[PDB]
């Protein structure tokens, strides 16, 4: 039996999931998922 | 023993706040 337990918020993310990064653009209304 | 003034204060946690009160 294996257990996994999470942090949030307590440092920056150093474990991520795999999702492709894009350019982030500017001065435009735009959704930002910075670091989850 | 000697007394400390007002040291040790730091900064609680790594989020930024400029110009406000936090408790």
């Amino acid at each position: 039996v294996v257990v996994l337990s999470f942090e949030l918020l307590h440092a920056p993310a150093t474990v991520c999931g795999p999702k492709k990064s894009t350019n982030l653009v500017k001065n435009k209304c735009v959704n930002f998922n910075f670091n989850g | 023993y000697t007394n400390s003034f007002t040291r040790g204060v730091y900064y609680p946690d790594k989020v930024f706040r400029s110009s406000v009160l936090h408790s």
